[PDB]
């Protein structure tokens, strides 16, 4: 009934913070690399940070795997305990220890396992099998977060990172305060240890044109615009296909500009300290599939 | 009882690999993407540009 749209050329005239409805096509984007597009976001700090690379965690691993799990801190009242020899893997040994809930472990998919020594391989196997998985090490008095560099709990397909700036670590004894030891919410654990969580965000570059002016305007968000989760895109095959096909879908490489559909959208402008926009309240998956 | 413990046991073994050689495991497109592209420049926003609330 009202829904009307700003050209762009008359944003431009105007003084930030506004917000505005409009409809352009998507000129160009970065990152051209999609994978990149994925960050780590600290709501405490503000502060954006690359997602660790497979080389990167396999490293922390192996790293992980020389060292000796300490017969000490096996079967606690906390967990059950496990080692596994191995054979042409530098005398690897792998620890598991299987969190109980009240004395009694509970069903595999409500399970919660730490691992010393494991493979980022073995780790995602595990996740599939079991509720969730935390790298950990011996260290003096009780088991400790591997590294805050890998992850500190993988879900599913969600690997959770903490905030190194903000985390004060504790160690493993300290999940005793969870509520259950079944439902294993992300940032009950991360409390739990003293970590502050990493929020998983798309960032991107979009120019847009709508043939009154071109604009430069961010996405920041989880999961609105492509109604797909950042938490498990690079996990998850299917995820980064839809990714590609609707950047595909909206800015087609070698066509073109002509030949594009329109981005109906929001934009919010703010002031730096020039004026940056953003999109908002915005997705393209309600009418797109 | 034991017998539930022993079952997560072998769950866990399953997912194990104990013996032979450590094969590379099967990666999606983007992580392939990614271990090609090493080296090359990084996509980057400082978070002062954003709007975050
Ligand atoms: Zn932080």
């Amino acid at each position: 009934q009202y829904l009307e749209r700003t050209p762009l050329c008359a944003i431009l005239k105007q003084k930030a913070p506004q917000q505005y409805r409009i409809r352009a096509k998507l000129r160009s984007y970065k990152p051209r690399r999609l994978f990149q597009s994925v960050k780590l976001h600290c709501p405490k700090c503000h502060l954006l940070q690359e997602v660790p690379h497979e080389g990167d965690l396999d490293i922390i691993f192996q790293d992980g795997a020389t060292k000796t799990p300490d017969v000490k801190l096996q079967n606690t009242s906390l967990y059950d305990s496990k080692i596994w020899t191995t054979k042409n893997q530098k005398g690897r040994k792998v620890a598991v220890h299987f969190v109980k809930n009240n004395g009694i472990l509970p069903l595999s998919n409500e399970c919660l396992l730490l691992i010393e020594g494991g493979t980022l391989s073995e780790i995602c196997k595990l996740s599939n099998k079991f509720n969730s998985v935390i790298p950990v090490r011996s260290g003096h008095e009780d088991l400790e977060l591997l590294d805050l560099s890998a992850p500190f709990l993988i879900q599913g397909t969600i690997h959770h990172y903490g905030c190194k700036q903000c985390s004060s670590l504790r160690s493993i004894q300290n999940l005793n305060s969870l509520v259950d030891k079944t439902s294993w919410i992300p940032s009950s654990v991360a409390e739990a240890l003293g970590i502050v969580p990493l929020q998983y965000v798309f960032v991107m570059t979009f120019t847009l044109d709508d043939g009154t002016g071109v604009l430069e305007a961010y996405l920041m968000d989880s999961d609105k615009f492509f109604q797909i989760p950042a938490s498990e895109v690079l996990m998850d095959d299917d995820l980064q296909k839809s990714v590609d096909m609707i950047m595909d879908m909206f800015c087609p490489p070698g066509i073109k500009i002509d030949a594009y559909p329109w981005l109906e959208c929001f934009i919010k402008s703010y002031n730096v300290t020039q004026i940056c926009y953003q999109i908002f309240d915005t997705t393209v998956a309600e009418d797109v599939i | 009882g034991s017998e539930h413990q022993g079952a997560l046991v072998c769950l866990a073994e399953s997912c194990l690999t104990l013996e032979g050689p450590c094969t590379a495991p099967p990666v999606t497109h983007w992580a392939a993407s990614r271990c090609k592209a090493t080296g090359e420049a990084v996509y980057t926003v400082p978070s002062s540009m954003l709007c975050i609330s």
